[PDB]
């Protein structure tokens, strides 16, 4: 009686050590485990009304007793516990803290869940059975409702907890008792006659109901009376209890008491908690299931008839975010907007008689203007859905679309990059990271662009009239004048961002015009409308081009918008726009040097690169359209060629080539030769042809000899730290000279562009053969040179090769080999290494494209030898494979050349290519992978690279063992020369550390074991079994091998 | 000097005790010892406007060991709900912890912390976390193994308690 109080004081005293608290807790737990714990708890709760902590502990004892030992107690003890709980509940007073009343309600509900109504499971239960089932619970609750004000709050807590557990929460006890609990809860609240309508239950149930009129007829009058008296706390309590008893009850109760009117009245009141709970309750009423649809119609009509009230509530909730966001109303604003955004589903069911729908859409639009993006983002999905569905489209067309369009246009900005934008104030509250805000802004702008795209698709004429007005006003504004005057904007300040937003709006309009072709019914009027749309687009394009905009990034966006245009226009109007695209994009910029790698020159280089992509894509899509315009495009390109570098010269030549091939122009062979031969002619140059076999000649052409001269002139010591030594003008000049020399010396990019686009869009087998006859005369002659070039780049990484190189540059070239603007000599060496890697990747891509030519490359007898001997690089004495070449280099080699070159085999040529290629390839791969694994942050990165290489090798094996694998298995398994290296490769793969590689290799072995076991047997017995000796299947394969090998010295060797 | 009673609640093994310890000392314990009862730890912070102290009542996260499973929340002035991102059962229990946490202390600020974010495999993806915005709780992604945001919850609680959003640790 006093030890418990002292222990509680120890537990709650801030001055007690954790050991003292733990000792006191041990004592209290001992008390809790006693047989008569509940009676002591009841005594403590009764006799200590002033001590809140001690009373709560007593109630906790009771709660543990009922909640953890209920099964143990007999009926007498259960009735005693119920009586004690009721006695404690009826004794509630004004001095009981809130958490005491919560605990008392918890006790009451815990007893009720386990004892209320269980007698009803029987038929005509006796008086004793009813009493054991708490037949009087409802009568007691009604009695508890009148004792005093404190008890009335307690009854509300009891109801809240009961209905929350029974219906909202997935409590287990009520899960078992559902069939008799849920009907009982509905019974007490619903009027008796209303209850009889839905349920057919007999009279015995009537004994469990005290108030014939139900409970709603008690709460709702109380709620209205509290609203009249403006009793905030009582209103909040009633809403808390009332918020949990709206989803489940019979709808007739909701309508009869007019709950929704009370909820709206609560909403009008300026009590934040009451408003929030009223919004939650209204949403529950809207989304809850309705058995009778007339009541649902009444509910939605009642909500929509009060759009003025909802607008007033929203206006009240609004606040100024400039100083500080009101955290007591911002959540309520989000709740309100979320509830509003769900109403639009009910629009078609409402007969507009007082402008309800117009007011609703105006309110939704007004909420969309909210400074917070999250608040706005709630309604964005509403606008997209409404525009797509023609059910609402007639209503939007009148009210909002004119204003929604203006909002969407004004809101298509880069919020994060603006200085002190009002939206960012809410960002730090709703998001805990900058990245979160950036991604949400990206999504928000995407959804906004959806709105503008759909508004222009539907109201195309209105949008176009609005668009021209917007563009004319903008480009006359001072910012527009700055944009049209400047040549390089800051890409972060207002002029550029505004212009970019304008061009995004234009892009959205063009996308809408494109969608209109699909959206508009294909009626008789379709052609006239489409011609008008095309004329409007032409006029807009002529308008935009006339501005003579020079800013590259803006000029790239304009070019891409016109690329969208061109999918529709045709004939001469197409050419007038395409020529202006070509000339404007490729216009020179005397104000800047196009080789300094400055941030303002990379913009121009990207601009010129964007056109190549767009022009090539457009040519691929619409070659027939460009057929008759080609005579003029050829002249335009010729006129523009002089002011283009090699890199873009190739792109525009590729555009012309695509038009020539895919458009069905006459004399294709002549034009093809005129375009291609001048570029590929560099391969056949006698100097390059002869010197490409000499490593030293390769070094000199790369310019390393000149670098040695430069280092000597600057007296750069062989060990001098190039990491810090600065680069000078002469260094940049030499680097530019070498790069310009290098690209034209080995036109790998030109070859890969011409071959790739040539074979891009084959339509018929005849066209494929025609192209083969077109590339064969000029690809086979150069294949030795291409493979030699790949050979040199491969041997360039071998340290011994540069041994004869001058010592001063020995460190420079070594830096170049190392993998992973330029201002230091170390960066110069890194850039040279980048040049080497770039040439190595493109020469691989040239080989893959030559593979695409099919029989031209595969059926050639020497191709396997050339390719492998050019990638192998076998040292004279040592068995090293391509010494000094990075593992990443091998990964790229395999992935980009060998896989395409293998999978790309023609099924009629596997009989001539694979036999002379698989043996050597397998030996090389085995030798390489064993060497890489023989050696086994920087080390972790190397491990990961080796894992990736092994994965690629396995993929090659998997892709070799469907239509293709069917023939490849036959080819491999019928030749020992190919099988034995393949078995070696499998044996090496299975044993490697990586788990996935071993697992997949074991699967492969299981797949083909039956076809191979037929000196293969000797190798299996001696190496495969020994090496093997994923786990279970590996053992399964081992046993499968054994069952035959040792069944047919093998067993003795295995035992050894 | 103010002193706010803070109750830290969450499923056992979620890192409540580790988080409290690492705020007491730099050490990041790795061995797991299930707290039994409650651990009271006076934790102090220095801010531009002065000093604040949180009596961090670290509650046991296991039913077998929670002595006064709810009595610890009595007179609490703020609370923190810790759930393990790597384990989705803990997040599933967050509504339960909030439910029986608001029963005792009603209007106190509550912070939901997703602990152990350092690992490469988090079963509770951020996309699946919506309880905090449902109950208007302030949510954070923290790890007492990386000190990713360890101090954020206390800063938010200090701002709410002192009614001084400009308050900042120094
Ligand atoms: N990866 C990772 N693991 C952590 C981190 N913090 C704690 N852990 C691990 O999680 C365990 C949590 O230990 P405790 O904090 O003592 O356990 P608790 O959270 O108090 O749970 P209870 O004691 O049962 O209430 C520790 O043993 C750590 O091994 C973290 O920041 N990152
Ligand atoms: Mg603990």
């Amino acid at each position: 009686a006093s030890q418990i109080v002292s222990a509680l004081d120890v537990i709650y005293s801030p001055k007690s050590n954790n050991s003292q608290r733990q000792e006191a807790q041990k004592f209290l737990d001992e008390v809790k485990l006693c047989s008569e714990s509940p009676f002591w708890g009841y005594e403590i709760a009764l006799q200590n009304p002033t001590n809140s902590i001690l009373k709560y502990f007593g109630l906790g004892l009771l709660d543990h007793a009922v909640k953890k030992n209920w099964n143990d107690y007999d009926e007498g003890k259960r009735v005693a516990l119920r009586k004690w709980v009721m006695e404690l509940n009826f004794g509630v007073q004004d001095y009981d803290t809130r958490y005491i009343k919560e605990k008392l309600a918890t006790l009451w509900v815990e007893v009720a869940k386990r004892t209320w109504g269980e007698a009803l499971k029987q038929t005509n239960p006796t008086e004793e059975q009813l009493l054991t089932s708490w037949v009087d619970m409802d009568n007691n609750l009604f009695e508890l409702w009148n004792i005093n004000q404190s008890s009335r709050e307690l009854a509300l807590i009891i109801f809240r907890i009961l209905f929350e557990d029974v219906f909202l929460l997935d409590d287990l006890i009520v899960l078992k008792r559902m069939t008799v609990i849920q009907p009982l809860c509905v019974m007490i609240v619903c009027p008796i006659e209303v209850f009889a309508i839905k349920y057919k239950f007999s009279d015995k149930w009537t004994k469990f109901k005290a108030n014939e009129e139900g409970w709603f007829s008690v709460w709702i009058p109380e709620l209205n009376n509290a609203l009249q008296q403006n009793n905030s706390e009582y209103i909040i309590r009633l809403l808390e209890t009332l918020k949990t008893c709206l989803n489940w009850p019979l709808t007739e109760v909701i309508v009869r008491n007019d709950v929704l009117s009370s909820l709206l009245t609560c909403l009008s009141s300026n009590i934040p908690r009451a408003q929030s709970m009223a919004l939650d309750s209204i949403h529950i009423l809207l989304t809850r299931p309705y058995s009778n649809e007339s009541h649902y119609q009444m509910t939605i009509d009642r909500v929509f008839d009060n759009m003025d009230l909802l607008d007033s509530v929203y206006e009240s909730l609004l606040f100024d975010p400039t100083d500080d966001i009101d955290e007591t109303k911002y959540p309520i604003i989000k709740k309100f907007v979320d509830m509003i955004s769900c109403l639009y589903v009910c629009v078609p069911k409402i007969k507009e008689t007082n402008g309800q729908i117009q007011k609703y859409f105006k309110l939704v639009l007004k909420t969309t203007y909210n400074p917070s993006l999250i608040v706005s983002g709630l309604t964005l999905d509403l606008w997209c859905t409404c525009l797509r569905n023609d059910e609402y489209l007639p209503k939007l067309e009148k009210y909002v679309i004119p204003d929604l369009l203006q909002f969407a246009a004004d809101a298509l900005v880069y919020y994060e990059q603006i200085d002190g934008h009002i939206s960012k104030k809410f960002a730090e509250i709703d998001f805990q990271s900058k990245s979160e805000f950036q991604t949400f802004c990206s999504t928000y702008r995407k959804r906004i662009r959806d709105i503008i795209r759909l508004i222009s698709c539907v109201e195309l004429d209105l949008t176009y009239d609005w668009l021209n007005n917007r563009l004319n006003n903008y480009f006359s504004s001072p910012f527009g004048q700055q944009v049209l005057s400047s040549t390089f904007l800051d890409h972060k300040l207002e002029p550029y961002l505004g212009a970019l937003s304008q061009y995004m709006i234009v892009e959205c309009f063009i996308n809408g015009c494109i969608r209109w072709k699909i959206w508009y019914p294909t009626g008789d009027d379709y052609d006239e409308k489409l011609d008008s749309i095309l004329q409007k687009l032409e006029i807009l394009s002529n308008q935009l081009i006339a501005l003579n905009l020079r800013e590259p990034l803006l000029l790239k966006k304009q070019i891409q918008n016109f690329a969208l245009f061109l999918t529709m226009l045709k004939d001469n109007v197409l050419f007038t726009l395409l020529e202006k695209i070509i000339t404007s994009a490729t216009m020179d910029y005397p104000e800047i040097n196009l080789e300094e790698r400055g941030a303002e020159s990379d913009a121009v280089r990207d601009l010129r690169y964007a056109c190549g992509i767009e022009l090539n894509r457009m040519a691929l899509l619409m070659p027939e359209s460009l057929k008759k315009i080609y005579p003029d495009l050829e002249s335009v390109i010729a006129r523009i060629m002089p002011n283009l570098s090699y890199h873009e010269k190739i792109s525009f030549k590729s555009f012309l080539l695509i038009i020539v091939l895919k458009s069905s122009l006459d004399m294709k062979e002549e034009r093809f030769a005129a375009i291609v031969d001048p570029e590929l002619l560099a391969w056949s140059d006698k100097t390059t042809v002869v010197g490409l076999s000499d490593l030293h000649w390769f070094m000199e052409r790369l310019g390393i000899v000149q670098i040695a001269e430069y280092f000597q002139r600057r007296d750069i010591d062989e060990n001098s730290d190039l990491l810090s030594i600065p680069i000078d003008d002469e260094g940049k000049e030499l680097k530019s000279e070498l790069t310009k020399r290098w690209q034209s010396l080995f036109p790998v990019r030109a070859t890969r562009m011409f071959i790739h686009y040539s074979m891009q869009s084959i339509k018929t087998d005849e066209e494929f053969k025609m192209l083969q006859d077109l590339w064969r005369p000029r690809i086979v002659p150069i294949l030795p040179y291409i493979t030699r070039l790949l050979y040199q780049l491969q041997s360039y990484h071998d340290p011994d090769n540069w041994k004869g190189l001058p010592t001063v540059v020995q460190s420079f070239v070594k830096y170049s080999t190392i993998e992973r603007a330029m201002q230091t000599l170390r960066d110069f060496a890194d850039s040279v290494g980048h040049i080497i890697r770039y040439t190595r990747e493109y020469t691989l891509l040239v080989l893959s494209a030559i593979s695409s030519l099919g029989s031209v490359f595969y059926l050639l007898d020497e191709s396997p030898d050339l390719l492998l001997n050019s990638i192998a690089i076998f040292k004279p004495g040592s068995n090293e494979i391509s010494p000094g070449v990075s593992t990443h280099g091998w990964k790229h080699i395999m992935n980009i050349a060998i896989r395409p070159i293998l999978k790309g085999c023609p099924k009629d040529c596997l009989g001539k290519f694979m036999p002379a290629f698989l043996p050597k390839l397998f030996e090389i791969l085995d030798l390489l992978l064993c060497q890489k694994w023989s050696s086994h942050t920087e080390e972790i990165l190397e491990e990961n690279l080796l894992r990736q290489l092994t994965t690629v090798v396995v993929r090659i094996v998997i892709d070799c063992v469907n239509n293709h694998q069917m023939e490849m298995r036959k080819i491999i398994f019928n030749d020992l020369n190919t099988l034995a290296p393949f078995l070696k490769l499998l044996n090496h793969l299975i044993s490697f550390k990586d788990t996935k590689c071993s697992f997949n290799s074991i699967l492969v072995m299981k797949c083909c074991l039956t076809s191979v076991l037929n000196t293969v047997d000797e190798y299996f017995t001696f190496e495969v079994m020994k090496n093997l000796l994923s786990f279970h299947e590996a053992l399964y394969a081992f046993t499968v091998i054994f069952l035959t090998l040792c069944k047919e010295s093998a067993r003795a060797f295995l035992f050894e | 000097v103010p002193t706010f009673k803070l109750v830290l609640v969450g499923d056992g093994g979620t890192g409540k005790t580790t988080f409290v310890k690492r705020h007491l000392t730099g050490e990041f314990e790795k061995k797991y010892i299930a707290t039994i009862g409650v651990e009271v730890h006076p934790l102090s912070f220095y801010t531009n406007f002065g000093e604040i102290k949180f009596d961090v009542w670290d509650t046991a996260g296991l039913e077998k060991f929670g002595g006064l499973r709810d009595g610890y929340y009595i007179n609490a002035q703020c609370a923190i709900i810790m759930f393990d991102v790597t384990s989705r059962i803990t997040y599933k229990n967050v509504p339960n912890w909030h439910r029986d946490l608001v029963r005792v202390c009603e209007n106190i600020p509550i912070v939901l912390c997703g602990n152990k974010v350092d690992v490469k495999e988090r079963k509770v993806k951020a996309k699946t976390i919506t309880f905090h915005r449902k109950k208007n709780l302030q949510y954070y992604d923290i790890s007492a193994k990386s000190n990713y945001n360890f101090e954020k919850p206390f800063l938010w609680l200090a701002r709410k308690l002192a009614g001084n959003p400009q308050l900042e640790f120094v």
